[PDB]
């Protein structure tokens, strides 16, 4: 149980980041 | 108290080393306080440790662990603490040692993960100390009676021993080995431990007392070990025990691919009727035959809302979006009553129209597999020919073998392009998988001229053939064609060829996968986001989904962008909730190209699944200004809600209006006209017998799925490869055989409302409205008169029975059993469908089903 939800956490942690850098990609092109 | 250690520091200073000691005892006594002051003073208790010490090598070592632990550095402290030896007392409810434990476990945990991947001797030593101290906590939390997520610990520490240890000498084993089996399906990455850990968790299997032959089987079929399942099989049926082989060879076919089920048929081949049935389970006749018949047998198709379509249908790119929703709706129920009714409608197409029309008869006859040729022959120039050719190459699906001879020998002899180009497709189609070396040979020779309609299909069909191979060869020349060709359309065609070629290979595509996204050809950057697409298929990969998304926003060719996206969601379609997290913001993008290619990702991802936030994210993205925009939305929207109510999805009834009235209106376009009637086709597609799930019931990736779903997404440049999908429809059907390999008159029990899982009801005609009035008008006497006038005058059942062919639908498989456990028993639960060996024990007459004729 507890195992399963740290890596749970551990891959929501790694999509965020993930998804936070298309972000700040995406905006510099909109800025452009 | 004591205010101050000084002078216990101070003792430290002197030359007496029986004074030292006492000054140690005392300062970790006071640690708990006075560790402000002792941090300036540790360099002498770093010295005291760094000598013989004579109490002092013991005590100093947990001091100087402690000071620092106090302090902030825990890397130093983790030192000391280990140097410490026997003196850390695990064994005790102190934070300081749960917090040095913690780092340690972390500190081993990142050692062993890093240098595993390392050579099998170069290898960085780990501290035994660090070690004894892991192995106390393991067996501290095996005392504990907390088996579980000890097996967590030692996934993390990557080493195996302790798992199986833990996971065997522990009580619930088939429980532990569920959660393990789980873990090691879902959430661990690395291959190669993945591997390991299964070839531990089939030893566990085989050596319990009574082995769960299903679970090592997909185990098995997990590390691609044919001779090892094959030898499994020999021992299953020299001892007796038919059902357990029988449902096996099930799971194996439905499960494990081509390649490893002609392996594990060779390794067969290397009473004699036992091993013959099961060479043919294997081959998958009766799984073809059964599903066929399933659907044939429930074809509960609906006429009316096609007859509407074609009623409001103006243009030829509506008549061919017809023609493929009435193949999408009649997919494996070999019923073409649509296109023997309207032999007028079907005759007003021409060229590559007549190409899908034929595609769509081959997709209706989906599965059909025993009447072929001779039934291609009797239905019927070079666009006829070839799209005679396709189709029954799509009728052969993934599982062909004995038309591929024939296939080869026709394509050989074919002179138009057209021809060649159709019988390419269906040669790709019947081999897929297969790397049949003189096929893919002579879509070579086919593939190397200069003409696009021939190139394309060569080229796709070269990828079809070499799917997964990962052959050297193959991607060398298919890249030197592409590089050196003149035909955008060849480039197409080679460009989904390589990305299939380069499928389920998670790592060993990257190469590639670099060298296509640094070209130059926009093509063939595409191309670049196909692979990665393909290899890292299904595994929710954070390097590939952050390339893909790189790629959506910072290349230039809107088509690279749409196809990074398309890509972004095939690597999501495992888990449906996280991808529109993704593709909210995508959506709302000014780019046209990038908003379709968001629409189709979400319909990939979460095809036959019915999620809520997709669709929601869907129908403002329905209701665009932009053309295509608005038909990616629909036929994602169809894949989504394919096989979905209006109970289980509040929507689907306001979606099949959109449809409709999309469909019927003066100014909508045609591409968004095209993408209703798809979206319609998908919905109902199978006669409501048929899901769209990229992955096997069991869990494993359906190529077939995967391929039908990336070639039909790949209709934008080509709608005869929109047929593609039907490769991506599996029938959800939960079928009962008995010893006899025939399928019993059994009755399934499903404990649930009969409106969740029902079919959409028949809508009938809208009935005539006659011309009406408008509200009388009312005077001044009127309500007067009116007054003279006035004077002068359920059950909701909970319960649901399905015959043996039991349309059952995803979620309608968790809530599923038989009546008072009647004379036959499941082998496997009624969760996860599919085909069960239904064990009986009572002898009776036992009437079979009849075989319904194939017309529909």
């Amino acid at each position: 149980d507890l195992y399963s939800r740290y890596k749970k956490l551990q891959q929501e942690l790694e999509f965020l980041e993930v998804q936070e850098e298309y972000i700040k990609d995406e905006q510099k092109n909109l800025k452009k | 108290m004591i205010t101050s250690a000084a002078g216990i520091i101070s003792l430290l200073d002197e030359d007496e080393p029986q004074l030292k000691e006492f000054a140690l005892h005392k300062l970790n006594a006071v640690v708990n306080d006075f560790w402000a002051e002792i941090s300036e003073s540790v360099d002498k208790i770093e010295v005291l440790y760094e000598d013989e010490g004579f109490r002092s090598r013991q005590f100093a070592a947990l001091v100087a662990s402690k000071v620092f632990y106090h302090l902030g550095a825990f890397e130093e402290s983790l030192n000391y603490a280990l140097g410490a030896g026997d003196l850390f007392n695990v064994n005790d409810n102190s934070e300081y040692v749960e917090t040095i434990i913690a780092k340690c476990i972390d500190h081993y945990t990142k050692q062993c993960v890093e240098n595993a991947d390392l050579p099998e001797g170069e290898k960085k030593p780990i501290d035994q100390r660090l070690e004894g101290i892991v192995n106390k906590m393991f067996q501290r939390c095996l005392d504990d009676h907390k088996y579980k997520q000890a097996i967590g610990i030692a996934l993390e520490t990557r080493r195996l021993d302790v798992f199986e240890k833990t996971i065997l000498e522990s009580n619930d084993v088939p429980g532990m080995l569920a959660y393990s089996l789980k873990l090691c399906m879902s959430l661990m990455q690395n291959k190669q431990f993945r591997n390991k850990v299964l070839r531990v968790l089939v030893k566990i299997y085989m050596n319990l007392e009574k082995p769960d032959f299903i679970n090592v089987c997909q185990c098995l079929i997990f590390l691609d070990d044919p001779q090892a399942v094959s030898d499994i099989l020999e021992k299953l049926v020299k001892e007796d025990n038919l059902l357990m082989a029988y449902q096996i060879c099930f799971d194996l076919y439905e499960s494990a691919s081509q390649q490893f089920l002609s392996s594990v048929i060779q390794n067969l081949r290397t009473p004699k009727d036992q091993t013959l049935k099961m060479i043919k389970i294997l081959s998958g006749e009766m799984a073809i035959e059964l599903h066929l018949q399933f659907l044939i047998r429930n074809n509960n198709t609906d006429l009316m809302i096609l007859k509407n379509t074609k009623d409001a249908v103006r243009n030829s790119v509506c008549h061919t979006a017809t023609v493929i929703a009435n193949s999408f709706m009649h997919c494996g129920t070999t019923s073409d009553q649509f296109l023997r009714d309207n032999l007028e409608w079907l005759a007003r197409a021409t060229n590559w129209a007549k190409f899908t029309a034929t595609a769509s008869l081959g997709v209706i006859h989906k599965g059909h597999e025993k009447e072929a040729l001779q039934l291609m022959a009797t239905y019927l120039s070079a666009y006829q020919e070839g799209g005679g050719l396709y189709a029954l190459g799509l009728i052969h699906a993934n599982h062909g073998g004995d038309i591929i001879d024939y296939l080869l020998n026709q394509l050989k002899n074919a002179s138009n392009d057209i021809v060649r180009h159709g019988g390419s497709l269906g040669l790709g189609l019947a081999a897929m998988g297969t790397a049949r070396q003189d096929v893919y040979d002579l879509l070579k020779t086919n593939l190397y001229q200069d003409d696009a309609v021939t190139g394309e299909a060569a080229g796709l069909a070269l990828g079809l053939v070499m799917l997964g191979s990962k052959n050297a060869q193959a991607i060398e020349d298919m890249v030197g064609y592409a590089q050196e060709t003149q035909h955008e359309k060849i480039l197409r065609g080679l460009a989904v060829g390589i990305a299939l070629v380069m499928y389920g290979r998670m790592e060993e595509a990257d190469a590639l996968i670099e060298s296509l996204c640094r070209d130059k050809d926009p093509i063939l950057r595409r191309s670049g986001m196909y692979t990665v697409a393909m290899a890292y298929c299904g595994s929710g990969n954070n390097k590939a989904i952050r390339r893909l998304l790189h790629v959506a926003v910072s290349d230039v060719n809107d088509d690279v962008r749409r196809a990074a996206v398309e890509s972004l969601g095939f690597i999501l379609f495992r888990t449906p909730e996280q991808c529109p997290s993704v593709v909210s913001l995508l959506s709302e993008s000014y780019n046209p190209h990038v908003r379709y290619g968001a629409a189709m990702a979400l319909g990939i991802c979460c095809a036959g699944t019915g999620n809520k936030e997709a669709i929601n994210l869907l129908e403002p993205m329905t209701n665009d200004p932009v053309n295509y925009v608005r038909q990616g939305a629909l036929i994602a929207s169809a894949l989504i809600m394919i096989q979905q109510t209006e109970i289980t999805c509040p929507k689907v009834n306001q979606f099949r209006q959109l449809y409709s009235k999309v469909i019927n209106d003066k100014h909508d376009d045609v591409m968004a006209k095209f993408g209703a009637i798809l979206a319609q086709g998908i919905l109902d597609a199978g006669g409501h017998n048929v899901t769209i799930s990229l992955q096997s019931r069991t869990g494993h990736t359906h190529m077939p799925s995967v391929v039908g779903v990336l070639v039909f997404t790949q209709f934008w440049f080509w709608f005869p490869l929109s047929h593609f999908l039907s490769l991506a429809y599996t029938p959800t059907c939960v079928i009962g055989l008995n010893k006899d390999l025939k399928m019993p008159k059994v009755q399934y029990k499903s404990n649930c409302k009969p409106s969740t899982f029902a079919y959409p009801a028949p809508l009938e005609v809208p009935k005539e409205k006659e011309k009406e009035k408008v509200s009388t008008a009312v005077l001044s006497i009127t309500a007067k008169a009116k007054k003279k006038e006035k004077e002068k005058e359920e059950p909701e059942p909970n319960f649901q029975l399905l015959d043996n062919p039991a349309r059952v639908m995803p979620a309608q498989l968790k809530v599923l059993t038989m009546p008072e456990t009647c004379r036959y028993q499941p082998f496997k639960p009624l969760s996860i469908g599919g085909i069960i060996i239904l064990k009986d024990t009572s002898e009776d007459i036992e009437e079979l089903v009849e075989p319904v004729a194939a017309h529909g």
